[PDB]
RNA sequence: UAAAUAUAGUUUAACCAAAACAUCAGAUUGUGAAUCUGACAACAGAGGCUUACGACCCCUUAUUUACCG
């Protein structure tokens, strides 16, 4: 590719540019069809190396630090096998959740509204969100609805989980949540809903739209809910928090941690602990 | 507090180390009769405005053209068509907190500023420094402005100021990549100051070879220049053509002019002597013309909203109506037309607004309940019972403005036109840009309307209700001349103090009092003192010309010397208009059994405490006064910014109450139809209504807190 | 309408420049696994400029405050 015609002086020009690039990275560079977009991507691609080597340099510096102390310097009940035992324990709990647990739906029908940066970030929040469900005392039955098998979102999920994808204790499906559940019990959670969520209802299916629009697109989740006949609710952030800073649309890992706290009889004081403290000045 | 002055040192001493990167010239007023002629210059560090005409502030805010960053306002003539509406502009500048604004033009703005202080509050907080043409050259971080006074062959009414602007030289780009092969350390904080020398072009000794820096720097822009010149009429063509200063910029090849804006009518341009003048500038110089030949829309939102309401009822909401090859090529001015001067000289036509009605209707039906409600109302009214009481088509009430104080995209400041008969009319209030609303509402018929305008009433010395009065007078004189009718002074009923502003303007700025026959509002009251006989035959003219059986007035509860009104016709119908004021008992005694009542309804229900703080009423109090009026119908106007697009509908809204909009016609034969227009109304304004109910809720949370 | 702001896991720090705590996959761990090997690291967004940068300038969305002679 001739796209090297930009990089090979942009390094000499004085802008921050990474030294190691591949054709796969080079391909995504040419979709950036403006000077600022290319500069923004190159800045991201440059800082990837910057924290890599800095953390790289840290780790073998530690290797010398421990190898000198490790080489120079009884009755037990259990073998030290806890990480294996914890994973098995969460597996049994997840298997029980898939049968009797309350369903929670992550709507994957937002692939067409996301750029590559946003789509990748959605998976990262999805990975953390499902991780917190596993470690909970009373896990949800997590559903991935509207997830196209060949779609971009599915391929990214497979790449991140690798072998674990086929072994996850969650129900991923092509069908919409309206096909799996009665339309009366579905409550599409969205920040733009005019109805404020008062109490957590254990006989309802809460739908979270897996949409991370860093280029914020208000009303997208509400439009989907009103395109169907689904009811909507919004978190009582204004009721219990003194907001000052930032968007009121929380991340997927914060949302699931708020719902999990509510499901475990926690009040709104404990549940809203997971709203970033940088966005408000205390609970009232 | 504005970012413009707080981030001052970041801008740099000589700009950002030499010149601004981008500079274009945008037209906010293409020269139409209603909108006037105005020009806007954008730069990285400064923003300029030319010929701040009446209603220009409305156009600059509606087109997202920031006002809190303006530095100088250049006026080419000491004339109301060019200076009018500046009083509103300085109030807007004061609101934003801008400390200092510089005015330029004829030396008479010294007297103009002291003249407008009669009505406007002493502008505390904002510095107004008038810089006349006799002052030295004004140099800024971006550009240099040259002021040339031009005197016609015939205060001083023959003075015209023309501006020859000149952009400062911008330091060129630095060929940083080639400097490596020479040996320059591109690395940051490594012999960087050479770049400043590279910008300057001075030689620097590097790698044992002191080279002239322009070798490693792009050829710097010498700085394109543009000229702002206005030729009001024929008597200014000759002095402009023979102006010595202009020869220094057109005949020379070292100082080209990129663009020349021409604020002159069509008749001036076709003149042969003026024709030779543009070609003398050179074939390179583009020419822009702003005059009445422009055919474009400015108040797009007003046109947009008017078309949508026109679907509900065409008669009640009439549609707004818009009002020879040349040797030298020239480009007609259009709204938001741009001409970039740096780094490329080109005609940027992208931002020009388009006025396509079809979209505006299309937007209407896709609304949730608009199409159903309009259709439901149409069959109920057109194909239902008798269409109201059988009464005459006159009088008809024209609501040219329903704005509380500042103009807004949807509503202009208060101005109401009453058509007593087809051959006579009167103005109940004349706010800023009232003629613009008059011209937009009638189009080619504005001159006929001005010919039938017999009297003007002014409620209180508040500027929202009277600052547009001068603009009517010059247009009325032109309209009367076009119709051939003899020129006679207009009848104005207003408080005595209104003469103070007019006397100041007439003796210092421009002759306008010869069109004025002012009748003080004090002698119009009931049981009033017998005044001088000179006023006495004027009061007979008021009743005779306007066919009024009686014309009453009283002091309404507001700022001192504030007055209400009451029209009584020989036929019998009685129209009572109340300016800004809380429920007043004197008003109640005035218009008992009035046919129609127009009342101030500025605030919501639940804001009574600042309603008295601002001497202003709410909807329920205004409605309750209407019941105390025992009036057939009630009209609400003078809505505040909070009711930006639509008044909130209180449960007290009965069949005897109604809401007013801009360019909305109300006749006595439409009274029962007005309540029937409500169901369509929230249907179109549904997204807007939900904004009001929540912001009403937000204040409750503050009260609860 | 204007000014302040806007960290997509969370905080801190900020012209310091990357941390600390977390997250995902693999691990049969002899009790420092308190680890190892990998995955992901975008300070609202889209554009301009500039040798550059998080700076500077428009624009979009949003948040908190104020908002008429
Ligand atoms: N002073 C003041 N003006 C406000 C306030 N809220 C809204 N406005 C005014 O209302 C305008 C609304 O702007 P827009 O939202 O573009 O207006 P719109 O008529 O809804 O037009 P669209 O956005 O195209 O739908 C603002 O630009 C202000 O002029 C407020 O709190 N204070
Ligand atoms: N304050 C809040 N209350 C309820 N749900 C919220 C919320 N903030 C975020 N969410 C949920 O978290 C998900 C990602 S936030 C993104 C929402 C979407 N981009 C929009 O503009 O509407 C959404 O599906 C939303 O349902
Ligand atoms: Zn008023």
């Amino acid at each position: 590719a001739a796209t090297r015609e930009f990089i090979e002086m942009w390094r000499l020009l004085g802008r921050e540019v990474p030294e190691h690039i591949t054709e796969e990275e080079l391909k995504t560079l040419m979709e950036c069809v403006s000077n600022t977009a290319k500069k923004k991507y190159l800045k991201y691609l440059y800082t990837k190396e910057k924290v890599k080597k800095a953390r790289q340099i840290k780790k073998e510096m530690k290797a010398a630090a421990r190898e000198e102390a490790k080489n120079i310097k009884k009755n037990f009940l259990f073998l030290r096998l806890w990480d294996r035992n914890m994973d098995i324990a969460m597996g049994w709990k997840g298997a029980q959740a898939m049968q009797f647990g309350q369903p929670l739906v992550f709507d994957m029908a937002y692939e067409n509204y996301m750029k590559r940066k946003e789509l990748q970030n959605t998976v990262s929040q999805l990975l953390e969100s499902e991780g917190w469900n596993r470690r909970n005392v009373d896990p949800f039955h997590i559903y991935f609805c509207n997830l196209k098998i060949d779609g971009a979102l599915h391929r990214e999920l497979v790449k991140r989980y690798q072998e674990k994808w086929d072994k996850l204790l969650l129900t991923s499906t092509e069908k919409s949540h309206v096909d799996l559940f009665p339309k009366d019990s579905i409550i599409y959670l969205t920040a733009d809903s005019p109805n404020v969520m008062t109490t957590f209802r254990h006989d309802k299916v809460y739908v979270i739209g897996s949409f991370v629009d860093k280029s914020m697109q208000p009303g997208t989740s509400l439009a989907k809910a009103k395109r169907l006949n689904l009811a909507t609710e919004c978190l009582p952030l204004d009721k219990y928090l003194q907001w000052e800073i930032g968007n009121k649309n929380l991340t997927l890992d914060q949302m699931i941690r708020i719902l999990l706290c509510l499901k475990n009889n926690g009040n709104w004081q404990e549940a809203l602990q997971f709203v970033p403290k940088r966005k408000h000045t205390g609970f009232l | 507090p504005l970012r413009h002055l707080r981030t001052r040192e970041k801008r740099g001493p000589s700009g950002c180390s030499g010149g601004p990167n981008t500079v274009y010239l945008q037209v906010v007023a293409a020269g139409s009769r209603d909108s006037g002629a105005a020009l806007y210059v954008f730069s990285e560090f400064n923003r300029y405005l030319f010929n701040c005409g009446e209603g220009v502030q409305r156009l600059m805010q509606e087109h997202k053209l920031k006002v809190a960053r303006l530095d100088n306002i250049f006026l080419t003539r000491m004339h109301w068509s060019n200076v009018g509406g500046l009083s509103g502009m300085i109030l807007t500048l004061k609101e934003t907190g801008l400390p200092k604004c510089v005015l330029s033009g004829p030396p008479q703005l010294e007297k103009y500023l002291e003249a407008i202080k009669i009505f406007s509050g002493p502008l505390k907080g904002i510095e107004l420094a008038v810089r006349p043409h006799s002052a030295p050259e004004y140099e800024d971080e971006t550009m240099t402005v040259y002021q040339i006074p031009i005197h016609s062959e015939q205060r001083d009414s023959s003075l015209v100021v023309a501006f020859i602007c000149k952009l400062h030289l911008k330091r060129g780009n630095f060929l940083v990549l080639k400097a490596k092969e020479m040996g320059l350390p591109v690395g940051t904080a490594a012999i960087a100051p050479i770049i400043a020398a590279v910008k300057d072009g001075k030689s620097i000794t590097h790698e044992g070879r002191e080279i002239l820096a322009e070798e490693l720097c792009t050829p710097p822009d010498p700085g394109a220049a543009f000229v702002v010149v206005e030729c009001p009429d024929e008597s200014f063509i000759q002095p402009i053509c023979e102006n010595a200063t202009f020869q220094r910029y057109q005949g020379k090849a070292d100082a080209p002019v990129a663009l020349v804006v021409h604020m002159a009518p069509a008749s001036v341009l076709v003149d042969s002597r003026y024709q030779q003048w543009m070609e003398r500038f050179g074939p390179d110089t583009q020419h822009l013309v702003l005059n009445e030949n422009c055919a474009s829309v400015h108040n797009l939102r007003s046109h947009k909203i008017q078309t949508q309401l026109n679907l509900i009822h065409p008669d009640i909401f009439p549609l707004l109506t818009s009002f020879p090859t040349l040797s030298v090529p020239m480009v007609q001015g259009e709204c938001l037309l741009k001409y970039q001067l740096r780094p490329r000289r080109e005609w940027q036509r992208d931002a020009i607004i388009t006025c396509n009605p079809e979209e505006f209707i299309v937007e209407a039906l896709q609304l949730p309940n608009f199409q159903q409600s309009v259709q439901e109302y149409r069959r109920s009214a057109q194909d239902g019972p008798a269409p109201a009481e059988k009464r005459s088509q006159y009088p008809e009430i024209i609501f040219l403005g329903t704005g509380s104080a500042i103009p807004m995209k949807i509503r202009n400041v208060s101005a109401t036109l009453v058509n007593i008969s087809p051959d006579t009319s009167l103005l109940l209030d004349c706010g800023e840009g009232t003629f613009g609303q008059l011209c937009r509402h009638y189009g080619d018929q504005v001159d006929r309307v001005l010919g039938t305008l017999a009297a003007v009433f002014v409620s209180h010395l508040a500027a929202d209700h009277h600052t547009g009065l001068p603009s009517i007078l010059l247009q009325r004189e032109r309209a009367l001349a076009s119709l051939g009718k003899p020129l006679h002074p207009l009848l104005v009923v207003a408080p005595n103090q209104l003469k103070a502003w007019l006397q100041q303007y007439h003796n210092q700025c421009q002759e306008v009092l010869h069109h004025i026959s002012m009748i003080p509002a004090k002698c119009l009251q009931e049981g009033a003192e017998i005044s001088s006989p000179a006023v006495e035959r004027l009061i007979s003219s008021l009743l005779r010309t306007c066919d009024l059986e009686e014309f009453q007035t009283c002091l309404v509860r507001h700022c001192k010397h504030a007055f209400g009104c009451a029209l009584v016709h020989t036929s019998g119908w009685k129209v009572v208009y109340s300016g800004d004021t809380m429920p007043c008992e004197a008003l109640v005694r005035m218009g008992k059994d009035a046919t129609l009542l127009i009342h101030e309804a500025t605030l919501e229900d639940g804001l009574e405490e600042e309603a008295v703080e601002k001497t202003h009423s709410t909807t329920s109090q205004a409605i309750s006064v209407g019941m105390r009026m025992n009036a057939e119908f009630i009209m609400l106007n003078h809505f505040s910014q909070r009711y930006a697009k639509v008044p909130l509908f209180s449960p007290n809204f009965s069949e005897k109450v109604g809401v007013a909009f801009d360019h909305m016609k109300v006749c006595f034969g439409d009274f029962p139809t007005m309540p029937k227009l409500i169901p369509p109304l929230k249907a179109l304004f549904a997204g807007d209504i939900e904004e009001m109910e929540e912001r009403r809720e937000k204040r409750e949370l503050r009260q609860v807190r």
